[PDB]
């Protein structure tokens, strides 16, 4: 456990490229990010259950 | 006279 | 907008932004530190200006 | 011309002369490389570069307080820990670990004494980092990916005088600055002043007058007037003006007093040039004359004399009770006039103003400013100049003072300002600095043994700061001493540095075009914002040292130039061209390599020049005496040019009928020949400059034979060779070749190897065995060739675009093999450690299909893109859910998996099939249970071929021991080869000292195979995160499909176009039809002639073959036929052996041609070619139409050109994104085609709607599609629905704006 | 004036036009001085300096260049490349400011 400790961060501004241009912030993801397609498959979803629950008695 | 250092004003 | 998120590996990835914010951050508890203590005028001075 | 030439005869043209050969390619890098490394024994190692030249340099890490000294005495290197081939695949770093020997023992001891306490001297050995070795093709393989350094180009480390043409000024004038510019240290000018006044700036700081630096030296008072200006005498005020001179001054001066003799009757009234005064003067017994007011008395005048030299007004005390030599026509007092403007006199004073420019705000003392200015220019280690630099400080300006002294001496700056004094009045000649005397080249010798040099820096001020802290008494070497000091300084030169790149390995071409490239960017050159004009362009001495065709078109034009092909660089960094020197009239045979800057003074003639008799004949033979080429005469010729193949590069020489075609145009194709993929079953071209056979031999792409020996059995793998067939004693018993089979190289492309030699066939050394990429029969190639015919198809070939048909690929003859290469991890994780699992959680069954059980795809196994390579689970932490989904969990009752799916999938692209696959554990578990038959296949492999080896060495000897004891039964007698059993013994001597050397290298040979297996057991070794890794080789076999790149031979270019079938062709005579359409409209608009005599040279040659091969048809071994051959090739073609069958094999394709650069064939020679190949003799032929079936009533144009695949493809190239990963900050689409990328929406792609009526398209386009995250949904949720609307509220970047705005002091706040 | 010439055939007719000559009078890809750098003299070549050399560059590129006079047709290429990749840079420049 001593060992990989992750010292000293690389900076988000560092130019990937060997220019100035194209630092590391651009070649990241964001994963906390949901796309638009499983947001479109939720209401789709809470709609077909909606459905479903017609048939059943009303207890 | 202008330095534009503060360690170089401190010593 | 300064985020520090973890890269691939375990290796974290931080903006220059937390750099300024942190030695700003020490530099202003040194100063602090410093007129509790009653320290000498040179010193409390390059404090200041630092 | 063995075994080469024997297979293919290639006919040349041009009547050039062959005495001398140009050198390897690659001898930059190598001499370059090896004086930094000199790998020599111990007395040797003795030079300015290298190691041992900085250790040298600074050996003593000594300390006045202790009095502690480290001495050097020499280094070893060992050899290297693994070897390049096992260094490829591990993607460890090829280098050797240095060791140096220090010794601890100091001669200084305590209370004066001598010897100290420890008579003898430790002498240990200490741990050095190791340095990357140079493989023999100069690859620099540091990591995986080998990366070749390039060479820098910059300024000369000496002085110059550029003075600017009337620019920065408020009038028109000159400034005539000198710059002392050194090395290693602070630079120093000398720049005038409009008003006439020398004013020094050292490292560009605040201009001061040069009287202060003058004054600070030893060179005070009146000196720095007497060295400067020359002083004359006068009377004492005698009767009249007595003032005895002479004439050599007088000579063109306009006198504004009478200057008559006082005895004699001269001064004329105009009084011009004074030539007849000059000699009556010179025969007047001297220039005596009798006579102001106005002078500055130079005289060194406390009694009477005072400081000052100014009469002025009536020559106040009777002249004090050798004045000065200045005129206004010849000489100027800009000198005198600087000694007014400054207000310092005393030493102290220049040198407290000297530290005040340098250290500004702060109190000058006498003791602190005198060290200041002693360590600025006179320090050794402040202040460093190449041997170099003196050596062309003394050719500027004579000081007979090199090789000795390194800092700025005394005596200099007086010589630099007395030359630029003289250079103001004129009479002096400024020095360009584009001139490329001026300019030297740093290979990656001199820039690692400068990195070496800060890092040994480094390591001695830590080692004098770390000593005083440890008793050196009663202590020992090796523990006072940094393990990494210097070694990270040594890592990061080949990890981060502009100079060293990615090397373009793509094609046997590139990879020796690559490492003769002069880069003018990296750590000490000039940025590409700050080049300019004159940077970029071409000067005249670049003739044979820089070829001026091959440069990049992009932004970066005119910095990228590469070398020639006879160009060499002298041992000082200067560029060298060979230059044949030539007597009066009768031309010499002794080649000498003339510099640049010693070029100048000579007279140089030029090529082709009539040579018939023993003498030039023309006497008008075209020559450059300097730069500008006049006619000049036969008399005094003394240098003449070697070949006209020496201005143009490797690259562009390759380029066949060249000089035909625009200059611009010619560069663009320079640049498409790099950039070929390396096709299947390639040829060479029909129509070759020749120099294709020797870049292909010298670049490392192809194997050669070591030895003479013959071949005993080429098993396609791997080709053995005898040991020769006179091999020297006790030596090795046969060489071993194994050929490399397909494997990934540097840019994804396919590398293989195939071998030429037959069973038999005694091999000379020195000869090519098996070709490398793109090369068959040792020629080199890029590309297949093809029928051309230029005329428009029914505007398919509109554009600068090219139609083809399909037998092109239904022969599969461009097509081409690549490989991807990816790779996954394993690292752990805080939540518990990942796992290769077999089966992924909620993952269909069919999808797990040729998968091992490991979780590894089998090695040829089909895969389809988006396919699951390598199935991987991560543990997952729990998440909360929403209650929709936990109702339907519930509902079917499925439990929800607490792992996340991970496993590497295909990007979308061809899905080629896999080839190789690895896997690498930890030392913790190795083989445990995962790879475990991978090993056992790798461990029988090795077995197999060990026992191969050692069965085909000891077959080797049984062969070499039976005709060694044949000399002195033995088929019934197996067991008494190494056992005479007989009387005679003299024979056993021989035998036993045979029977040892072989058991040696059999023990040796096992040995590394046991050494090989064991560090295969032991593990590779990885990052500490990481604890498992795997490597697939998948491979992809493409074809050419529409709107890839095919550029020509030329700079001719062209997405292919629709691609048609066989019979919609032009239907030329005989049943044959053409391959290639290409536009005839692009010769008129590109001035480019050379591909239509290219195509006509090609359908000549065609024919020939043509017509060669049917004659062989009738009957193999003619006599007919023989003498066709011959008579159609300009005689060693006829050969005694059988061989001529195979000879007619390769002909029936096409005779080859080889056309010289400059000498090509003319338009004699390739019509009088057509007229005997059976074409008509305009060239043209008649061609029918195959989609109509009618003849077109004009005559076309149709040949065999060389057409190349450019690496552009499609595949590649389309891109398409709808819905990807966002930014992490910014909340925008990623860029790049890498994941998912976004077209970027330019600021002037904005501009264009805006110019438009469009209002709702640019505002939707900007905020509900990459901007807003909240509305983004929205859109998609509409569109799916089936309702086409949307809302913006605001994006998101204008609220990151607001709170990047907040931060700061200024207030924005929204208002309404 | 011997391009724009109309040959007579023997039988009467017209034989056929000149490629080049029809190429640069229709005024799609061919002009004047690309048909005269290919089939006349060329001119005098241009130093970087900015004056013109004296020596006569006598050839064309039908016929074979020797590497004198194709060193400052080369030299004019270099220029006029440079050139053309800086002017652009302002022109982009000056679009960007006008626009605002």
């Amino acid at each position: 456990k001593v060992l990989k400790i992750a010292k000293e961060p690389i900076s988000l501004e560092t130019p990937i490229g060997d220019e100035e241009d194209s630092h590391l912030g651009d070649f990241i993801e964001d994963k906390n990010a949901i796309l638009p397609i499983d947001a479109a498959i939720q209401s789709n979803l809470r709609e077909t259950t909606t459905r479903v629950l017609a048939s059943l008695t009303p207890r | 006279d202008r330095t534009d250092d503060p360690v170089r004003m401190y010593l | 907008l300064r985020p520090l998120v973890p890269l691939d590996g375990g290796r974290f990835a931080t903006s220059d932004l937390n750099d300024l914010y942190r030695r700003v951050i020490n530099r202003n508890n040194r100063l602090k530190r410093l007129i509790e203590l009653r320290a000498p005028d040179i010193i409390i001075r390059n404090e200041k200006r630092m | 011309q063995s075994f080469t030439g024997k297979k293919r005869i290639r006919k040349s043209f041009g009547r050039i002369p062959e005495a001398v050969q140009m050198p390897n390619l690659i001898e930059v890098q190598r001499s370059s490389y090896e004086q930094f490394l000199q790998r020599e024994t111990r007395p040797g190692l003795r030079r300015d570069e290298g190691v041992e030249a900085v250790f040298k340099s600074v050996f003593p890490i000594k300390d006045f307080n202790e009095r502690a000294v480290l001495e050097y005495v020499s280094y070893e290197f060992e050899e290297p820990k693994y070897d390049v081939e096992e260094c490829i695949q591990r993607d460890m770093t090829f280098a050797a670990p240095l060791k140096v020997k220090l010794r601890l023992i100091v001669f200084e001891t305590e209370e004066e004494t001598g010897a100290r306490s420890v008579k003898d001297i430790k002498e240990q050995d200490v741990y050095m980092g190791d340095i990357p070795l140079m493989t023999d093709k100069g690859t620099f393989i540091v990591n995986g990916t080998e990366r070749v350094i390039v060479s820098q180009m910059h300024r000369s480390p000496g002085v110059f005088f550029d003075h600017d043409k009337g620019k920065t000024h408020a009038s028109g004038k000159l400034l005539f600055a000198a710059r002392v510019i050194p090395y290693r240290g602070s630079w120093l000018d000398f720049e005038f002043d409009a008003k006439d006044i020398v004013y020094v700036r050292i490292d560009r700081r605040r201009k001061l007058p040069a009287t202060t630096f003058l004054y600070a030296l030893g060179m005070d008072g009146e000196e720095i007037l007497t060295t400067f200006y020359d002083v004359v005498p006068f009377e004492k005020r005698s009767g009249g003006w007595a003032t005895p001179y002479k004439p050599e001054r007088w000579r063109g001066v306009k006198p504004e007093f009478p200057l008559v003799d006082a005895d004699t009757g001269e001064e004329v009234a105009p009084a011009g040039t004074k030539i007849t005064a000059r000699q009556a003067k010179k025969f007047a017994d001297g220039g005596l004359k009798t006579l102001l007011t106005g002078r500055y008395l130079a005289r060194d005048a406390e009694i009477y004399a005072e400081a000052g030299d100014e009469l002025d007004v009536t020559s106040i005390q009777a002249l004090a009770d050798d004045v000065l030599d200045i005129d206004h026509v010849t000489v100027g007092a800009y000198m005198r006039n600087t000694l007014r403007v400054d207000k310092n006199a005393i030493r102290e004073d220049a040198l407290f103003d000297i530290y005040r420019v340098m250290r500004p705000g702060e109190p000058p003392t006498v003791e602190a400013a005198e060290a200041m200015f002693k360590s600025l220019f006179f320090d050794a280690e402040r202040y460093d100049l190449s041997s170099v630099g003196r050596v062309k400080m003394n050719m500027r300006l004579e000081q007979d003072v090199s090789d000795e002294v390194r800092i700025l001496r005394k005596e200099d700056v007086l010589a630099v300002l007395k030359v630029l004094v003289g250079l103001r009045d004129g009479r002096g000649e400024i020095d360009d600095i584009d001139n490329l005397g001026n300019r030297r080249v740093r290979s990656v010798g001199e820039l690692l043994e400068n990195q070496y040099r800060v890092g040994l820096l480094r390591m001695e001020r830590a080692i004098k700061e770390r000593m005083s802290s440890v008793d050196i008494d009663t202590v020992m070497p090796h523990d006072l001493i940094n393990a990494k000091p210097a070694a990270a300084a040594v890592r990061e030169f080949f990890g981060s540095s502009q100079l060293s790149q990615f090397m373009d390995q793509t094609n046997p071409l590139s990879e020796i075009t690559h490492k003769r490239r002069l880069s003018a960017l990296g750590p000490g050159g000039l940025t590409r914002e700050r080049a300019g004009f004159e940077v970029r362009d071409v000067h005249p001495t670049h003739y044979g040292r820089i070829c001026p065709i091959e440069t990049p078109e992009g932004p970066n034009i005119g910095l990228i130039n590469s070398l020639a092909t006879h160009a060499r660089v002298n041992k000082y960094g200067f560029i060298e061209s060979p230059y044949r020197r030539v007597k009066d009239g009768k031309p010499q045979d002794e080649v000498v390599y003339m510099s640049a800057m010693e070029e100048s003074k000579h007279v140089i003639a030029q090529s082709n020049i009539k040579v018939a008799e023993g003498e030039i004949v023309e006497d008008l033979v075209p020559g450059r005496i300097n730069g500008e080429p006049t006619l000049l005469q036969k008399e005094t010729v003394d240098l003449m040019d070697v070949s006209p193949r020496q201005v143009v590069s490797v690259a562009a020489a390759l380029i066949p009928f060249l000089e035909n075609d625009d200059a611009n145009r010619a560069l663009m194709g320079s640049n498409m020949q790099r950039q070929a993929v390396p096709l299947v079953q390639s040829d060479a071209p029909l129509v070759g400059t020749g120099m294709e056979a020797v870049v292909a031999r010298d670049s490392g792409a192809v194997v050669i034979a070591k030895r003479t020996g013959v071949v005993e059995q080429i098993d396609g793998t791997r080709i053995v060779i005898r040991a020769t067939e006179e091999t020297d004693p006790a030596r090795s018993g046969v060489d071993i070749y194994r050929m490399s089979k397909f494997q990934r190289s540097n840019q994804s492309t396919c590398i293989n190897q195939r071998p030429l030699v037959k069973v038999g066939d005694r091999i000379v050394a020195g000869d090519i065995i098996a070709d490398g990429p793109s090369t068959e029969l040792g020629e080199l190639a890029l590309g297949r060739n093809a029928l051309v015919a230029f005329m428009p198809w029914n505007g398919y070939n509109f554009e600068d675009s090219i139609l083809i048909s399909e037998r092109i690929v239904r022969d599969d003859v461009f097509t081409s093999i690549h490989i991807e290469e990816f790779e996954v991890m394993a690292r752990d994780t805080k939540l518990g450690p990942e796992e290769i699992t077999r089966d992924i959680p909620n993952v269909g069954e069919e999808a797990l299909r040729n998968l091992d059980e490991a979780g590894i795809v089998a090695i040829g196994a089909e895969v389809q893109p988006g396919d699951i390579l390598v199935g991987k689970v991560t543990p997952k932490g729990e998440s909360p859910m929403t209650p929709e989904e936990k109702l339907l969990r519930a509902i079917f009752g499925e439990k929800a998996s607490d792992v996340r799916d991970t496993s590497l999938r295909l990007p979308p692209g061809v899905a080629g099939t896999i080839v190789d696959v690895r896997v690498f554990n930890r030392h913790g578990v190795d083989k445990d249970e995962r790879a475990l038959a991978i090993e056992r296949a790798e461990i029988d492999r090795l077995g197999k071929d060990r026992d191969d080896e050692f069965a085909i060495l000891n077959r080797n000897i049984s062969g070499r021991l039976k005709e060694l004891l044949i000399g002195k039964l033995a088929q019934v007698a197996s067991g008494l080869w190494w056992q005479i059993a007989l009387e005679d013994e003299k024979a056993m001597g021989e035998l036993e000292s045979l029977r040892r050397l072989f058991d040696e290298n059999r023990k040796r040979l096992d040995r590394r195979f046991e050494d090989k297996v064991d560090k295969l057991q032991r593990g590779d070794e990885l990052p500490p995160g990481v604890m498992k890794m795997v490597k697939v080789f998948v491979a992809v076999k493409r074809k050419l499909q529409p709107g890839d790149k095919m550029a020509g031979r030329h700079g001719n270019k062209g997405v292919i176009s629709r691609i048609l079938p066989i019979e919609d062709m032009p239907f030329l005579a005989d049943g044959t039809h053409v391959d290639v359409v290409l536009n005839p409209l692009g010769v008129p608009s590109r001035m480019n002639v050379g591909q239509i005599f290219e195509t006509h040279l090609g359908w000549a040659c065609a024919n020939l073959g043509k017509q060669i091969t049917n004659l062989l048809e009738d009957w193999q071994q003619g006599g007919q036929k023989q003498a066709l051959v011959e008579r159609l090739t300009e005689e060693e073609l006829p050969d005694t052996e059988e061989g001529l069958v195979e000879l007619a094999r390769n002909l029936g394709k096409g005779v080859p041609i080889a056309t010289p650069v400059f000498d090509g064939a003319r338009m004699d020679d390739i019509e009088g070619h057509l007229e005997m190949a059976g074409v008509n003799k305009s060239g043209q032929s008649i061609l029918f139409d195959g989609l109509t079936g009618e003849q077109f009533k004009r005559p076309v144009t149709v040949g065999y050109i060389y057409m190349l695949k450019l690496h552009h493809l499609v595949d590649d190239k389309i891109h398409a994104r709808s819905i990807g990963p966002y930014s992490l900050v910014t909340q925008q689409p990623l860029g790049g085609k890498a994941q998912f990328g976004g077209q970027r929406f330019g600021e002037m792609e904005v501009w264009a709607l805006e110019a438009y009526g469009a209002a709702y398209t640019l505002q939707e386009m900007l905020t509900v599609k990459s901007d807003d995250v909240a509305g983004r949904t929205k859109v998609y949720e509409s569109i799916v629905r089936g309702d086409d609307t949307f809302e913006a509220g605001i994006p998101e970047s204008f609220n990151v704006l607001v709170k990047e705005m907040r931060s700061l002091g200024l207030n924005v706040e929204l208002e309404n | 004036a011997e391009l724009q010439m109309k040959h007579k055939d023997e039988n009467g007719r017209e034989k056929e036009i000149n490629a080049i000559y029809m190429m640069a009078h229709s005024g799609a890809r061919g002009s004047q001085a690309q048909m005269k750098q290919l089939g006349g003299m060329r001119g005098l070549m241009a130093k970087p300096s900015g004056e013109i050399i004296e020596t006569p560059i006598v050839s064309n590129f039908k016929e074979g260049l020797t590497v004198q006079e194709y060193f400052n047709s080369t030299h004019g290429a270099r220029k006029g490349l440079a050139d053309t990749a800086l002017k652009t840079a302002n022109s982009g420049y000056l679009t960007r400011r006008l626009v605002d």
